[PDB]
DNA sequence: ATCGGATGTATATATCTGACACGTGCCTGGAGACTAGGGAGTAATCCCCTTGGCGGTTAAAACGCGGGGGACAGCGCGTACGTGCGTTTAAGCGGTGCTAGAGCTGTCTACGACCAATTGAGCGGCCTCGGCACCGGGATTCTCGA
DNA sequence: TCGAGAATCCCGGTGCCGAGGCCGCTCAATTGGTCGTAGACAGCTCTAGCACCGCTTAAACGCACGTACGCGCTGTCCCCCGCGTTTTAACCGCCAAGGGGATTACTCCCTAGTCTCCAGGCACGTGTCAGATATATACATCCGAT
C-alpha cells in the first residue's frame, strides 16, 4: 500500500503531460444552457460553441488553481483551503 | 512717545495731489524736459493730470551736537544734501563709494529727523543680512539714545518681537533683512513708515523682483536708497531705481528707454548727456573714491592676453563642432580643459607638472607666482567656477604652497577662521583662492598687495567688487590687477561686452561726481599692454547711441563655420523534452 | 463560400524553416488566429499613432513604430530591421 | 508587361496585396502609404517564422514530425518574449508547463 | 428551446473533476470545503461569459449562438482564444 | 489656439443636477477626460460591432448594443433607457 | 428658416452635432447614422450626472461647496457599478478610501 | 519617566492620517533626478516638461499604494502583521507582472 | 591634494528615501514594515518607471520632438493599461 | 540495505485517418493614365530652456538607543484528508427523424454623403469677489501608567 | 483601576487667488437640395441543432482505516518602533547670456486614390499514403516494508 502523497505526484505528473478536457462534455453542456436560459429564451448552442466555452473555462481554472497553489505554499501549508481562492481573486482584481 | 500713545502714530488703524503738487511745483523749476513723463501719463492716466493743468534754506554747517565726536566735512556735505532732500517732497539716491562712510550719513540724517523737527520714527532700514549688526552698533554708538532691534531668528523669535514691540511700537528702527521682509510682510505692513532706507540698492534692480513687489505694497511717506554702485551693466535697472524712489514720476519704462535708449537719436553725441546729467544731479549725488582720502594709490590694472595650448585647441575645437548645451563649455575649455570628463589622460591620475603645460592661462600663472615667490608678494585669484578653483588649488599642492580657499560652499565660521588666519601678522599664506561672488562685502582683504582675476565676468562691478576687497582703506602699498584672457577665443567677446558696459557706466554717472612652450611673460605683456591700448583709443571715442548697440559678434564660428556639425540571432531553449 | 485564410503562407514559411515537419489542422487554425491578432494590433496601434499626430495616413514610419511599442525587447529589434531590409529591397525595384 | 506581385519585389511569402487589402477596408486610416503593407507583411513573416521554429524544435524534442497544439504552447510558453507576447492568450487544446512546487516533492 | 428545464447542474461539476483540474494545476493536498468554492467561481464565470455572448448573438438577430460569439466575448474580457476561428 | 472642451456641457449638467454647486479647475480636466475616455470606448465597441456583421454604418442599434456590453448591470439599463427616449424625441420633430 | 441645434430638438445638454462629427472623424465606420449621435450624447449625459451627483453629495458631506478630484475619488470608489466602470483608472489628487484591516486594530 | 506610546499605536495614526489627504508623499525634485537619469538611458539629450514628471509621479504613487495594499493582504494571509519581501514578490507574481 | 575626482553623487535611486517608503506603505495602510522592504521598493518603482518611460520616449520621438509631454506619458499609461485621469 | 511489487518506459506491428498532392475557375491583385490634396520644406518668433554659481530658511532625513512584542522554532494531538474496494449510474457513441433557421440571390427605396451660405454657439481674453487655506485657542477625546 | 498628557477637532477671523460672469469674433452646425447605394424585405434551400433511445462501460460514489498535517500553546531572541538631536537638502529668490525647440503661415509637388482591363493566385473539391495512435510485451526503474 501506498503512502498519501505518492499518488498525488504521480497524479500530478500524469495531467500536467496530457492535453484532453478534465469536466465530462453532457455536464458541461447542460450548466451552460442552464445558464444562458438566464439571458435569453430559446437559444441554441453550436457544438463549436459549447467545446470553446469548455476550454476557456478550464484554462481559467487551471490558471487560478496554480495561484491558490502558490497562496497555501506562502502561507506554510501544503493544502490548499478556499481562503486562499478568495486571496488570489481578491489580489488578481476579480473581486 | 509713550508706547500706547506711539501705537496711534504708527499703526495705520485705517492720486494723493496733497504733496504731489509741491514736489511738482520744486522740480518743474529745473528745465521744462522733467514734464516730458508727465506729458505722457496724462493720456494714459488722466486722473493724475489734475497737476499739471493747474499749474526752507537749512544750510547745517557745522557737525549736529547730539551726534557723539566728530563727522567728516564731505560727510556733513552729505547730511545737508539729504536734508534738502528731504525738504522738498522729493528723494534722492546716496551713491558714495565704499568705505567712505555711508551709514554715519544716514544716522545723523535720522538723528536730524528726530531731533530737529521732532517724529521719532518709525524707520524701517533693509540690509543684507550679513551687514545687520553692523548696523546697531553704530545706531547705539553714535547716538546711544534711540532704540532699535534687528528682528531675526526662526518663527517663534520673529513672532514673539512681532507681537511684543512692533506692534507693542516700542522702537524707532526695525532694521531687517531681505528674505525676512518677503517672510512677514502682514505684520510689516502697517506701521505708515516715515522713511525706508535700502542699504546696498543692488538687490532692487529687477522690477519683478519678489522683493520688489514686495516694497511697492508697503506704504511709505518717503524713500530713500543706498549704494555704492548704480547702473551696473543696463540702463533699464537705473530706470528701475528711480521708478522705486519715485513712482509718480518715473512711472513709465518704455518713455524713459525711446526717449534715451531704445531708440538711439540720430544726434552725435554731446547732446543727450547734457539731458541726462540735468535729469540725474538733483536726484543722484556720488564722490570719488579717491576725493578726500588720498593714500590709496590708483589701481594698475592689466590685461595677459595668453595664447591656447594644443590639446586646449582641440578640445575647443571639438566643441565647436556638434552632451554637451551652452557655449559656456567654451568658456570653460579656455579656461582649462580639465574641466571636462576624459581630458584626464589614463585612468590613474597624477599631480605632477603634466597639468602646468597642458593649460594655456597656467602657464603664465605659473611664472608670474613664482616670480613674485621670489619677490615677494601676496596674491586673490578670483576665478568665477568653484571647479576650477579646486583644480588650482591641487596645482597649488603640487608646487608646495600654502592654501586658503573660500568658496560659495563655505560655512561662516570657516569663512572668518580663514579670513583671520590669512590677514593675521607674519604667517606662511601666499594665496588666497575665492570665487568672485562671495562673501558679500564684509570681506577685509587689506593685508596682501596682488590681484589676479583668472577669469572675467559679465558685468564689471563684480570685478570692481574683487578690486576692492584689497584696494579699500587700509591697504597702502600697492595693487596689481592682473586679468588673464585668452586671445582669438570667446573670452575676447565677453572682455569686450564688459568693457563697454564699464564705459557706459563711465559716461552716465562717472561724470556727474566730477562737478560733485614658454611665452617670455615679458614680450607678452609688452604686446597685451599695446593691445589693451588699441581697445582703448578704439573705444574711448565711441558714440552713445552706439553704445547700446550690443554688437554680439557670435563666437560659435570665429574662424569659418558653416553652423551644421544585423539581427544577431536570438539566445533559444536548450532542450523541450517533457520528461 | 470562399473563407480566406493564412494557411498558404504559413506553409510555405514552415517549409522553409523546419523543410521535413509538418503541421496539424488545428495548429494551423492556431496559427492563422495568431497572425490576425497580431495583424489587428499593430494595425490598430498604428491608426491611433497617426491620429495622435494629426496625420490622416499609415506610412511604414507608423508601422515601425507600433512595431518597437507593441513586441518586447529583442523581438522588436529583429523585427524593424526584418520590415527596413524588406522596405529598402522592395523600393528599388 | 508581365505581373510581378509586390511579395516577389520585397522578397518576402507573405501577401502585400492582401495586407494592403486589409489595412484599407478594416477603417485604420484615411489614407494608406506604399511600404507600410511591405513593412507589416515582412514583420508578420518574421515572427510567424520565429515561433514556428521554435514550435518544429519542440516537436522533434518529442520524436514527432507533425507539429500539434501542444508544440506551439510549449513553444511559447518556454521563451520569455514570446510568453510575454502571448501573455493574456489562451491556446485551445493546449496544455500547462511541467513544474511542481519544489516544497511539495518528497524529503 | 422547451427542454425540460433541469436544476443541480452544477453538481454535475463532480469531485473528481475539480481533483483533476487541481492536480493539472500542480496541487497535492486538497481541502474538502474547495468544491463549493470552486463551483461557485466557475459559475461567476461562465455567468459573465455566456451574458456577453448572448449579447453578441442578440445584436446580430440570430437564435444561434456561435463559436465566434463567444470568441469575440472572451477577447472583450480580455481572454483571448486561439483555435476557433478569427 | 483653439481648443474644444467638454467644460460647458459638464457645468451645465451639474447646475442642473445640484444647482449651488462649483467645480475646481482640475475636477474639470478630470470629468474631461472622462467623457472623452468613455466616448472612445463606446465607439471603439460600436465599431468592431458593425465591422463583425459586415456593415459600413454606425447606427442607433450598435451603440446601445456597445453600451449594453460595457456598463456594467444595473447601471446599463437607465442608460439604455435615457438613449431611447431621447432618440424618440429627436425622431418626433 | 431658423436654426435649431439637435441638442435642443432632443432635449439635451451635450452636444449633438459635436458628437456626430467627433464620430465621422475618429474613423470608426464608413457612415453613421442619425440617431447614432443622439443616443451616443445622452448616454454621455446620463452617465456625467450620476457621476456629478454623487460628487456633489460627497462634497457636501465635507462641509465643502466645490467639487475636487478628492470627492470624484470618493464618489466613484464607494458606489460598485461606478467603480467597476472605472477599476483600471487612477484619478489625480484623488487619494484612498479610508480602510485598515480589522487585525491590525489594537485588541 | 516622560511619557511613551506604545510600539503601533503611531503607526495606526500615521496610517489615518496619510490615507485621509491627497498629497504626493515622494519630494519632488528627487524623483524628477531619478527620471532624468532614467530616460537618459533610452536616447541622449531629452527634456521633460514639469506636467510629464507630475503626471509619471502620480502614476508611480498610485502603483504603489495599491502594490502595499496587496502586500499587506499577503501579510495578513500568513497570520503576520510584518510586510516582508516575500509578500510583494508574491503578490507582484499573482497579479501578473513577474 | 587630487581633488579634482569630485565625488559619486551616491545615487538618484537613494533619493527615494526610506520615510517616502514608510509614508507611502501607511497610506495603503501597513502597521509594520521589515527592513528589506526599502530596497524591494526601489527596485520595482525603478522597474515600473522604466517600462513606462520607454513608451514614452517612444512615442515623444516618433512624433519628431524632443520634449516629452505630458500627453506622452498619458499614451504611455493607457497603453499600459493604467490610464490616468486629470492631465489631458 | 535488500528485496517484492507497481509503474512508467522503450519496442514491434497493424491501422486509419488525417495530411499532402493535384485539377478548376473566378476573383482579386497588378499595370497604366489622371488628378488633387496631404505633407514636407521654408521662415519668423519667441518663450523657455541650459550651465555654472550664490544666500538663506526650514522642515525632513539620518543616526543612536531603549525595550517591547512579534516571528519563528519546537512539541503534542486529533481530526481531516488520502488510498484502496465493490457497485452502480450516468456519459459517450451510433442511429434515427424534424424542422427551425442560417445562408445566398434580386429589387428598390429610403437614407446618409456632398455642397453652398449663413449664422448663432463656443472659445479666448479680462475682472472681480466669494470660497477655501492658514492660524490662534479652546474644548474633546483617546491613551497609558496608576 | 482614574488622572494627567497629547493629539484632533471645531470654531472664529484674515486674505488671496481662481471660478465664474461678461464681451468680441470666427467658424463649425444648420438648412436646403441632389444623388447614389447600403440594407431591408421577399424568396429559396439545405444543414445542423433539438429530441430521444439503447448499449456499454468506465468513472463516480459510498465506505473502511490509518497516517500526517494543520492548529494551538510555549519560549526566546531579535528586530523594529518610538523619541530625541542635528545636519543637510529641498526650495525659493537671484544672476548672466545665449540659442533652441515648438508653433503658426505659404508653396508646391509627388504620391495616394480612382478608374479600366485582364490574367495568375488562391480557394474548393477530389484522391491517395505515412505518422501517430493503440495494443501487447518485455525491461528498467522508485516505493515501501523488514
Ligand atoms: N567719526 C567718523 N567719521 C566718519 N567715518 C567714520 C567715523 N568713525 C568710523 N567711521 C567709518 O565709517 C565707515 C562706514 O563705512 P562702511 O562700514 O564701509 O559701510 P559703507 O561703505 O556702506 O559706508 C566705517 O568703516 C568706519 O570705519
Ligand atoms: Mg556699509
Amino acid at each position: 500500500r501506498y503512502r498519501p502523497g505518492t499518488v498525488a505526484l504521480r497524479e500530478i505528473r500524469r495531467y500536467q503531460k496530457s492535453t484532453e478536457l478534465l469536466i465530462r462534455k453532457l455536464p458541461f453542456q447542460r450548466l451552460v444552457r442552464e445558464i444562458a436560459q438566464d439571458f435569453k429564451t430559446d437559444l441554441r448552442f453550436q457544438s463549436s460553441a459549447v467545446m470553446a466555452l469548455q476550454e476557456a473555462s478550464e484554462a481559467y481554472l487551471v490558471a487560478l488553481f496554480e495561484d491558490t497553489n502558490l497562496c497555501a505554499i506562502h502561507a506554510k501549508r501544503v493544502t490548499i483551503m478556499p481562503k486562499d481562492i478568495q486571496l488570489a481573486r481578491r489580489i488578481r482584481g476579480e473581486r | 512717545h509713550d508706547p500706547e500713545s506711539n501705537k496711534k502714530r504708527y499703526l495705520l488703524k485705517d492720486f494723493d495731489l496733497e504733496g504731489t503738487t509741491k514736489r511738482f511745483e520744486h522740480l518743474l523749476s529745473l528745465s521744462g524736459l522733467f514734464k516730458h513723463f508727465i506729458e505722457s501719463k496724462a493720456a494714459k492716466d488722466p486722473k493724475f493730470r489734475q497737476v499739471l493743468d493747474v499749474l526752507i534754506e537749512f544750510q547745517f554747517r557745522e557737525s549736529p551736537a547730539y551726534v557723539n565726536g566728530q563727522l567728516r566735512p564731505y560727510q556733513i556735505q552729505g547730511v545737508n544734501w539729504l536734508v534738502s532732500l528731504h525738504k522738498n517732497k522729493i528723494a534722492g539716491i546716496l551713491a558714495d563709494e565704499m568705505g567712505l562712510g555711508k551709514t554715519l550719513q544716514t544716522i545723523s540724517f535720522l538723528g536730524y529727523l528726530r531731533y530737529i523737527e521732532k517724529i521719532p520714527g518709525p524707520f524701517l532700514v533693509i540690509a543684507p543680512k550679513s551687514t545687520l549688526n553692523n548696523w546697531l552698533r553704530e545706531i547705539n554708538r553714535w547716538t546711544p539714545d534711540v532704540n532699535a532691534f534687528i528682528l531675526q531668528g526662526d518663527k517663534e523669535e520673529r513672532a514673539e518681537l512681532i507681537q511684543k514691540k512692533l506692534l507693542g511700537c516700542d522702537f524707532d528702527v526695525v532694521i531687517a533683512s531681505y528674505e525676512i521682509i518677503i517672510r512677514e510682510k502682514s505684520p510689516l505692513k502697517k506701521i505708515n513708515w516715515e522713511y525706508i532706507i535700502i542699504d546696498e540698492a543692488h538687490r532692487i534692480k529687477n522690477e519683478e523682483s519678489m522683493l520688489s513687489q514686495v516694497l511697492r505694497e508697503f506704504t511709505s511717506r518717503n524713500r530713500l536708497l543706498i549704494t555704492g554702485t548704480p547702473l551696473q551693466n543696463n540702463l533699464h535697472e537705473l530706470w528701475a531705481l528711480l521708478n522705486f524712489l519715485l513712482p509718480d514720476i518715473f512711472s513709465d519704462a518704455q518713455d524713459f528707454d525711446d526717449w534715451f535708449s531704445s531708440e538711439s537719436t540720430e544726434e552725435d553725441q554731446d547732446k543727450i548727456v547734457k539731458q541726462l546729467h540735468t535729469v540725474l544731479q538733483p536726484f543722484l549725488l556720488r564722490r570719488i573714491k579717491s576725493d578726500v582720502e588720498t593714500s590709496l594709490l590708483p589701481k594698475k590694472e592689466l590685461n595677459l592676453y595668453v595664447g591656447m595650448s594644443s590639446m586646449q585647441k582641440k578640445w575647443y575645437k571639438k566643441i565647436l563642432e556638434k552632451l554637451l548645451n551652452i557655449m559656456m563649455q567654451l568658456r570653460k575649455c579656455c579656461n582649462h580643459p580639465y574641466l571636462f570628463d576624459g581630458a584626464e589622460p589614463g585612468p590613474p591620475y597624477t599631480t605632477d607638472e603634466h597639468l602646468v603645460y597642458n593649460a594655456a592661462k597656467l602657464q603664465v600663472l605659473d611664472k608670474l607666482l613664482k616670480k613674485l615667490k621670489e619677490e615677494g608678494s601676496r596674491v586673490l585669484i578670483f576665478s568665477q567656477m568653484s571647479r576650477l578653483l579646486d583644480i588650482l588649488e591641487d596645482y597649488c599642492y603640487f608646487r608646495n604652497y600654502e592654501y586658503c580657499r573660500i568658496d560659495g560652499s563655505t560655512a561662516h565660521e570657516d569663512r572668518i577662521q580663514a579670513i583671520d588666519d590669512y590677514n593675521a601678522p607674519d604667517s606662511k599664506k601666499f594665496v588666497f583662492l575665492l570665487t568672485t561672488r562671495a562673501g558679500g562685502l564684509g570681506i577685509n582683504l587689506t593685508s596682501a598687495d596682488v590681484v589676479v582675476l583668472y577669469d572675467s565676468d559679465w558685468n564689471p562691478q563684480a570685478d570692481l567688487q574683487a578690486m576692492d576687497r584689497a584696494h579699500r582703506i587700509g591697504q597702502k602699498k600697492q595693487v596689481k590687477v592682473f586679468r588673464l584672457v585668452t586671445d582669438n577665443s570667446v573670452e575676447e567677446k565677453i572682455l569686450e561686452r564688459a568693457t563697454q558696459k564699464l564705459r557706459l557706466d563711465q559716461l552716465v554717472i562717472q561724470q556727474n561726481r566730477t562737478s560733485l612652450d614658454d611665452i617670455d611673460l615679458d614680450e607678452l605683456l609688452l604686446k597685451s599692454e599695446n593691445k589693451t591700448k588699441s581697445l582703448n583709443a578704439k573705444y574711448e571715442t565711441l558714440g552713445l547711441d552706439d553704445l547700446q548697440k550690443f554688437n554680439q559678434d557670435s563666437a560659435y564660428e570665429w574662424n569659418g563655420q558653416d553652423f551644421k556639425k544585423n539581427p544577431t540571432k536570438r539566445e533559444r531553449k536548450e532542450n523541450y523534452s517533457i520528461d | 463560400t470562399r473563407k480566406e485564410s493564412y494557411a498558404i503562407y504559413v506553409y510555405k514559411v514552415l517549409k522553409q524553416v523546419h523543410p521535413d515537419t509538418g503541421i496539424s489542422s488545428k495548429a494551423m487554425s492556431i496559427m492563422n488566429s495568431f497572425v490576425n491578432d497580431v495583424f489587428e494590433r499593430i494595425a490598430g496601434e498604428a491608426s491611433r499613432l497617426a491620429h495622435y499626430n494629426k496625420r490622416s495616413t499609415i506610412t511604414s514610419r507608423e508601422i515601425q513604430t507600433a512595431v518597437r511599442l507593441l513586441l518586447p525587447g529583442e523581438l522588436a529589434k529583429h523585427a524593424v530591421s526584418e520590415g527596413t531590409k524588406a522596405v529598402t529591397k522592395y523600393t528599388s525595384a | 508587361a508581365k505581373a510581378k506581385t509586390r511579395s516577389s519585389r520585397a522578397g518576402l511569402q507573405f501577401p502585400v496585396g492582401r495586407v494592403h487589402r486589409l489595412l484599407r477596408k478594416g477603417n485604420y486610416a484615411e489614407r494608406v502609404g506604399a511600404g507600410a503593407p511591405v513593412y507589416l507583411a515582412a514583420v508578420l513573416e518574421y515572427l510567424t517564422a520565429e515561433i514556428l521554429e521554435l514550435a518544429g524544435n519542440a516537436a522533434r524534442d518529442n520524436k514527432k514530425t507533425r507539429i500539434i497544439p501542444r508544440h506551439l504552447q510549449l513553444a511559447v510558453r518556454n521563451d520569455e518574449e514570446l510568453n510575454k507576447l502571448l501573455g493574456r492568450v489562451t491556446i485551445a487544446q493546449g496544455g500547462v508547463l511541467p513544474n511542481i512546487q519544489s516544497v511539495l516533492l518528497p524529503k | 428551446r422547451h427542454r425540460k428545464v433541469l436544476r443541480d447542474n452544477i453538481q454535475g461539476i463532480t469531485k473528481p473533476a475539480i481533483r483533476r483540474l487541481a492536480r493539472r494545476g500542480g496541487v497535492k493536498r486538497i481541502s474538502g470545503l474547495i468544491y463549493e468554492e470552486t463551483r461557485g467561481v466557475l459559475k461567476v464565470f461562465l455567468e459573465n461569459v455566456i451574458r456577453d455572448a448572448v449579447t453578441y448573438t442578440e445584436h446580430a438577430k440570430r437564435k444561434t449562438v456561435t463559436a465566434m460569439d463567444v470568441v469575440y466575448a472572451l477577447k472583450r474580457q480580455g481572454r483571448t482564444l486561439y483555435g476557433f476561428g478569427g
